[PDB]
Formats: C-alpha cells, sequence, structure tokens
RNA sequence: UACGUUCCCGGGCCUUGUACACACCGCCCGUCAAGCCAUGGAAGCUGGGGGUGCCUGAAGUCGGUGACCGCAAGGAGCUGCCUAGGGUAAAACUGGUAACUAGGGCUAAGUCGUAACAAGGUAGCCGUACCGGAAGGUGCGGCUGGAACACCUCCUUUCU
RNA sequence: UAGCUAGUUGGUAAGGUAACGGCUUACCAAGGCCACGAUGGGUAGGGGUCCUGAGAGGGAGAUCCCCCACACUGGUACUGAGACACGGACCAGACUCCUACGGGAGGCAGCAGUGAGGAAUAUUGGUCAAUGGACGCAAGUCUGAACCAGCCAUGCCGCGUGCAGGAUGACGGUCCGGAUUGUAAACUGCUUUUGUACGAGAAGAAACACUCCUAUAUAUAGGAGCUUGACGGUAUCGUAAGAAUAAGGAUCGGCUAACUCCGUGCCAGCAGCCGCGGUAAUACGGAGGAUCCAAGCGUUAUCCGGAAUCACUGGGUUUAAAGGGUCCGUAGGCGGUUUAGUAAGUCAGUGGUGAAAGCCCAUCGCUCAACGGUGGAACGGCCAUUGAUACUGCUGAACUUGAAUUACUGGGAAGUAACUAGAAUAUGUAGUGUAGCGGUGAAAUGCUUAGAUAUUACAUGGAAUACCAAUUGCGAAGGCAGGUUACUACCAGUUUAUUGACGCUGAUGGACGAAAGCGUGGGGAGCGAACAGGAUUAGAUACCCUGGUAGUCCACGCCGUAAACGAUGGAUACUAGCUGUUGGGCGCAAGUUCAGUGGCUAAGCGAAAGUGAUAAGUAUCCCACCUGGGGAGUACG
RNA sequence: UCGGGAGAAAGGUCGCCCUGAGCAAUCAGGGCCGCAGUGAAGAGGUCCAGGCGACUGUUUAUCAAAAACACAGGGCUCUGC
C-alpha cells in the first residue's frame, strides 16, 4: 500500500512449512518397527494397505507404508524410510526402500527394477 | 493540493478523454516549462498565457487528427512523486515507450527531455513521461 | 347428474426463489453410543542451562609484617585483596511425565429429532439475556443479504 | 520482552598501560540509554563468495583467500620484541594408565588410523626432487607445510563399446496368408582410438657450495664440467595378431515424448495432481514395440523459478479475505503563488580506495574441452575536493485563491435542565342492569349470580406522543417527533472588513457510543425473558391461548458490544445530460448560481450483478485491513 | 479485598588500641587478645496444605474458651403518634 506504511512495517515473507518433518531433514532414516499391520483407504477405493509403525533413529514413531508384494517385515526388522506420502491411508506419510539392510526386494519383478529393489535377471 | 504537476497533468488527460478543444490550468513555473517542452515535442496546438489573475492561467489548446481524431496523447503519467521521489544520473534515464515517447527530467540547467539530457550527460528527477 | 373449479390428484405455459443437478425419493444440522489421531487443564513426580545474595576458598600476580637465615640486597615463615572450584537459600525461564477432565478431526454412516436451503412449512441473520436431551425457543434493539401484495380520504389559496 | 544501569553518567586529583580512557582508587553532582526498539530470550563465526532469477530479489557461508575465537573443562602468571601460549608451566575438576599404596604420567578441533553415532565420506603410503618455513657464513638438519601415490563413477569435461555393402533369412509379439522388429541379422572388405605384448622415452632442474681471469671495491657480473627426480620407466612415440577387450536405467491415460496383447476382477496393486482395478484394464503384473538420457538412469532430503502466492519494480478491500462504530488529536508523513541567500538531498568532473581469488569478454598453452596464463570490464559502495541551482529541505520577504475570524439575512425531531396538555389502557368509588365475558382453525385454561362483560360521572397513577409526517430536516456517529421557557452548540448564503499557508491525514491516546446486561435508591399503567396452566402433535422443554417475575421508566454510576450497513475511510482537483425536492442569493416572471438530499442514464470502470458528477470514472497524500477452508477468534500469557 | 502476606524466607558487623574524614554521633584504614566480642540476664522458631469460623471481642466463678454466642452486613413483617 502505502510507501510509509512498507517503510514502517514491510512485507511479511512466511516460511513455507515442509512436507517431511519427523525425518531431521535426512534423505533416509533407520529405524525399527513395532507393529505391521494393515488398513483401509478413504474413498472409493478399496484395498488392504500393507503399513508398518517405524520408531526412527531420532525418537520418532511414524507409520511407514510397504510398496510392492512380498516381504518378511516381522515384529522386529531393521527398515530404512526414504519418505513420501499416499492420498489413500490417512495417516501414512513415510514409504520403505525395498531393498535396504534387513527388508526383502521382489521376484519376478523385471520392469521397475531399479525401484522395489529388484537384480537384473 | 498535493501535486500540482500531477493535478496539470490529470487535466489534460481527462480533457483528452472528454474530447475537449481548450484547457484553463492555473499556472506556475514548471507549468510553463512543461507546456513549452510540450509544445515543441508537438503534443498540443498552442498554449496563452492569460494574465489578469492573482496566480495566472494557462490555456492550452489539445491536438487531434483531421480525420479518425486519435488523440496524440495516449498515456501521460508522474514517475516522481511527493510520497516517493525518484532521481537519476545520466545514466539510469527511463526508456520509455521503446524511444517513441518523452520523459521530462529536471536537470541541472533546465527542463529537458531523457534524450535531450543524455547528450549532455547531466542526470536530474524524471518528472513525467508521455507517450 | 355437471350449480362450479375455492379444495384432492396429474399435466402445460409465464414470472419468481433456491445452499438441488442421479436433480425434494435432494441437500444438510446437532447431541448421545463404539474405535483411531493430535493438541489443552490439572493434585503431584522428575530434570536442563544461566542469574543473583551469602560462606569457604587451590594456584598465581600485587601489598603488610618479618624477633629467623644473610655482610647489603634479598629470602624463609605468617598475613591481606582479587579470583576458578565447592556448599547453601529463595526465585525466574524451560523440557518430560501424571490419576482425572474439556474440546477438535476422521471411521461403518448406529440411536434420537428435522434446525437452515422454496414464504423450508413460525422469514432469515447480528448483538445481548434467560431456558431446554439436541439441532434450538423466547424477550429488546438493528439489517435485507426475504418472498407475495404494493400510487390518495378531504382539492386550492384573501394580512392571520 | 517497556523499562534498564549504581563505577552506572560527567567532573576534580592520584595509581597506572606501549598509548588516551572509570582501566582502578579517593571526593562532588545525578546523571546516561530507551518506541528511530534499551533490556531480556532464541539462533548464529563475519566477508570476498556459491545456487537460482530477465532484473529487482530470494536461499546458503563445504573446498580457495582475508579477519576473529578455541585447543579436555576453567583460572593465573613467567620467559620472550611479540603469548595470559595446540604439540610450554602452575592450580582445581571429570576420565584412562603405572604403583612397592607413599606417589605419579597423560590430552589427535595436527597427518595416517580405532571404537561409537549416522542414510552417508578414504592409505596406520612415498619424498624433501621443486616452492615456502626454522636454524647455520656455508656445507647441511628438520618440515604428515608442500609435491606425489592409493580408495570412492561424488561433480565437470573428452573418448570408446566399430565403418561401408548386403535380403525382406530363421525366431518372437500382432491381425484374419499379411504387417512388425528389419540392413536389423547371416555373410563380404577396411581401421586399430581404447585393451594386451615388445622396443624407445621426457618437461617439471633453476640453483646452492668448491677451484679459475676482468673491473671496481670488499657489492655486483659472465662462463666450465663429475653435479642435484618420490612420481617413474609416468606422460608420449613406434612395431605385431585381432571387431575382437566394453550399455544400461527410466517412461508410454492427460499434464508430457512414446501403444498392442495376455493374466487378476474394487482383489493384487499403482499414484507428483486429476485419479485407475467390482471379470473385454492404452493407468495393476508379464511379453512385444516405441520415446528420453547415456557410463549413467530414477527416488528421497534441502533451496530458487514458475508464485504478480507479501506485488518498490509488480495486487487488492460493495457482493469472493479485507474500511477501524464515529470524531478530536500527539509523534510522524505530505506541502498554494512569487522572490533573495546557502548548497543538505540531487547531478557532473578529479584524486584515493573498493586485496587477491571467483563470474563475464577477448586472446594464448595443455591434440579439443574441463584446466591454466594475460588483459579489460565489473566490484552498483565510501572519503576529500571543484562546479551547476532546474526540483526537494533551511533561512528571510511579499500575495490571496486554501484556511480561519468578523458583519447582515436565515435554518432546523441538534443537545442539557425545568414546567405543562389531550386521547387511550389499568384500578378505585358511586348510579343502572342481568348471564354471560374473553379467546381460537375449532376448543379449553381464565373472570363471572360474592353481580362480570356493558354504560354514565369523578378520582388516582405510569409510559408514549394519532393528524402534521415524508427516499423531509439536523447531528461526527449512536441517534433525534405533543407544547413552552432558560442555558448552549452548529450550519448555509451574501455588498462587507480582517490575518496571511495559520492546511490534509493521523500509529500510541482521549471522548462519545443502539439494544441487551451489572450496582445502589425510587416508580411500576401497558408489554413481557424465565416460569405456571389450556390447546396441537407419535412426542412439543416451540409456534397458538390465559396469567405472570426480572426488564422496559427515573437519579448517579459500570461494560463497550451490533446486519454500529451506503457490507463503499478521510481530503483536493478534473470529466455528458434528463428529472424532483430542502434551505439561501439574483430575479416584476421566466429562469440562473452556491450548499445538502433521491431516481433514469452516456462515456468510463467491474468477473458479472451493478456503479455512474453525492462514482465503484482519471490522478496525488495519509491511516486501517487482506494473503486457501476447517481447527479458531480456539489454546497460553 | 491492592491495605497486606512480611519481622516472609535466607544472610553480614558488633571486643580493645591508634590514625584520618567527620555534625555529637558515625565511617574508613591498620594493630592486639580469646574457644567464644548483642562474651552474664531480657527480647519471634520457620515453612507447606486442608476443615470450621470473615475479622477484634464474649461464654459454663470452681474439670469444657470452642467449629459455641455476639458482630458489621442482608431479609421478612408490625407500628401514623
Amino acid at each position: 500500500p502505502t510507501i510509509q506504511q512498507l517503510v514502517r512495517t514491510g512485507r511479511t515473507q512466511i516460511t513455507k512449512k515442509s512436507k517431511s518433518v519427523a525425518l531431521d531433514s535426512c534423505p533416509q532414516r533407520r529405524g525399527v518397527c513395532t507393529r505391521v499391520y494393515t488398513t483401509t483407504p478413504k474413498k472409493p477405493n478399496s484395498a488392504m494397505r500393507k503399513v508398518a509403525r517405524v520408531r526412527l533413529t531420532n525418537g520418532n514413531e511414524v507409520n511407514a507404508y510397504i510398496p510392492g508384494e512380498g516381504h518378511n517385515l516381522q515384529e522386529h526388522s531393521i527398515v530404512l524410510v526414504r519418505g513420501g506420502r499416499v492420498k489413500d491411508l490417512p495417516g501414512v506419510r513415510y514409504h520403505i526402500v525395498r531393498g535396504a539392510l534387513d527388508t526383502s526386494g521382489v521376484a519376478g519383478r523385471t520392469q521397475r527394477r531399479s525401484k522395489y529393489g529388484a537384480k537384473r535377471p | 493540493y498535493t501535486d500540482p504537476i500531477a493535478d496539470y497533468l490529470t487535466r489534460v488527460r481527462n480533457a483528452v478523454a472528454a474530447n475537449h478543444k481548450v484547457v484553463e490550468i492555473p499556472a506556475s513555473n514548471l507549468k510553463k516549462e512543461i507546456t513549452k517542452i510540450l509544445f515543441d515535442q508537438g503534443y498540443i496546438l498552442s498554449y496563452k498565457f492569460e494574465q489578469n489573475t492573482v496566480q495566472g492561467s494557462i490555456k492550452i489548446a489539445l491536438k487531434y487528427d483531421k480525420d479518425t481524431k486519435e488523440p496524440v496523447i495516449k498515456d501521460i503519467q508522474r514517475i516522481s512523486k511527493p510520497g516517493l521521489r525518484k532521481y537519476a544520473g545520466a545514466a539510469k534515464l527511463p526508456r520509455i515507450l521503446n524511444g517513441l515517447g518523452i520523459a521530462i527530467v529536471s536537470t541541472s540547467k533546465g527542463l529537458m527531455t531523457g534524450k535531450q539530457a543524455k547528450q549532455l550527460n547531466v542526470g536530474g528527477e524524471v518528472i513525467c513521461y508521455v507517450y
């Protein structure tokens, strides 16, 4: 508006709140799972999505989504969370890297092998 | 008032929009200098300095074409304002209408145009610009 | 037998209002009951830095004394100020946690009512006060961001 | 986060330090900072610079260079020109080690390495051969500085995984014999960049020190050879078999470049957004084909752009988020005309500086490039000095148009206080008189034979003022209505006279501020929250009916909220008309001109509805407010 | 309840001699003595939380001093001389 008003109090710039916050601004974070279960999407989708409660190394409890099919993910397993939410499960805001320290990859996968951690046949 | 120069430009703009013939603005040294510059550049037909007032009047005749009138003054605006004064040396003069318009610049010598002052290499304060 | 279209049902045209458009057999509101999530209050519990007020205060520089070593200097020995560290007392900031408790967002769309959207069937809303399982009701003032209706009792003049 | 500081602020004399100084002490005074942000809390080494962006800007401070701070955590001093000292000392504290138990030794934020932490970052390597540093006359010694080497596709640049001819060959996916991969393949000639083997083979080295003649003077200068390489037999060149020794990742519904079939049937799953899968999926998995990039390809995390999505460049506030409820006014912001002086802002020149490095431009050497050398530009900045005076600021003077005062005509429900009138409702007394009155869509509750309703006369008390009366008028807004008086205030027009910019807006702040509500003391006719009965309904804590407390009223106060609305802040100046009305002036009438108040509409604005001279039209100044919805005007103070 | 809480809590000095600044007082420097210097006696223990009663006050002389009574304040009702 007025130049005098701008000189008195200028324009306020906001901070642009981040997307992935509970991983300490790191690309990947190691964690241990405590409860691997299945949830439902909101609507109108109908499925049984596989999620796991992961406790990261910085003391943060998050819900991660297991991509693909075929995994072990016992009650205690070392997983590597990377990030990336889903628009179906309310609360799950992270993903697990397939091919990490303890998590399994995929078998019979030939198209998207860089993802899902699959070796070249 | 708050800006006699802004009023002088606004009266001309309103008369051009309303398709008038003459304007009877109040007078002052700066307004007379601007009127002389505009008449030398060819944006107005004629001007008369009318006496018999405590301040004096300036009667300006606006110019239109003899067919498809199309007033030659399309946009006459200000750059310096009483709330923000903008000065510039002889390197930051504007480029009004890509060299096709005029920019009045009050210089240390007098009132000149943005192109007539860059040759003299003097700066000053940009007052207004006309297309 | 039919005086007739004021009512009941269905259909057509014009205008009008709409928060409906799979189009009122629409949309939508609130409480209670069952789960999941994050955030407040609270008798208490447990910490973290820094500040201030006292006491004690190592080494060290700088003063006093120095009856003892030395021929003079000077030194030994006592002692004073300053100050790390330690102890103590009351507060300030801030983190975690806690029986219980208030409200918020979703879940399958469970129970109860139909408050708003048409004049929504008592026009709606705003401020305020009281009351009620709940949407809400009523009193006072204000607005149209409301629909339908929407020209008039006196007819004409002297300075009283 | 609104007060902070007590040697704190200034002074007078000493002690002092390299040096001025509350740096310290003794005395006197109460000063000093603070809304232009003291103090307090959180975070953080600063800059040259890097990324991004058309630019203005925004985000970071690795590697290179400059400045500052630190050396296990703290304090102190000595030596020394220089330290309150990384690899020096003393003391205290926490760790680890030795011990004969009395006492002692330690500090990788140096290089290479170990444990732990983490998603994640390397050799316990070679040499002083060059440059630098310390010591020495020198020879020379030391140098984890430095130069090399190893590991990591981490990033930039360059090359290769062959080049020509060759048919529509098998094999696959697809259609109902054709098309597709496809000159692709088999096969035919050629080159070894790269890889292996052998033979040659560097620059980085200029010097230092010792013996020789020259001149001048103990200073400089020339020439000689046995001289001086970790890299390293490294770069580089030549010779001989041999296409041999070397291509993968993502995507194919739209955004966005690329489509067919098979299997699953809202399952498995996919997903940056829209969203796909419930049995004919170009969106899931597989196969074929196609597109992009290429020794790389995708995902994640942190930034800039797109985002004009904080807008100075470069947005808005009637209805989408947004004008404060309204005025007064402090700090502040802006400034009618002319004139004289200075030159603070502004402009121009000169000198100094703006380190080097980095970006850009030009030119040279590594076979090109990356890289390196040289030059220019840039570093938008600051200091001193010399000029111009058009515009802003300051000082002086002048003027009336802005503004204010005065004089004359008027104007109003404009305020405060005090009196007074009528109609109507309620109650009471008296007279008459008998069976109903009241109410609803219909009823009932209710008052009545204890005489109601009805009517006449009188009396009492409270509140509000029919007609006038209205898109009237006044007030900053809220608001103001029977009549009269007193005390004030304000506004409009005009022949005056007068001062001369005395003006506009206005954060903090002050005042006023509907109704409802709160405290104290009166009053209480009607109305009537809550409440009690009757009625409707499946239910009716409501609509309807009968009663009724607070309240509505008055005298002092308290809060400061509204759909406090024109959902439109206050000024000034311009830009077409038509048509009413209010109060003035000029008019014998017509009609004209100011100050307010409504309607139609042109241009112009607006997404449209609409606005439109009383703008939401074109400009300038000041204030407030807006930045997706909910949570939320919620939590805390 | 803005008056309080509050002497909250928690701490420091006190003897004798000399010198100086001083308004008598007192203060500032030194020195000396003892285990101890307001050297004897007299002079508040404090804090945290709950019940009752607002408070000061009064009460069973001779077993009960209280949460009992009273109290300022609030209310209803009677009373026209």
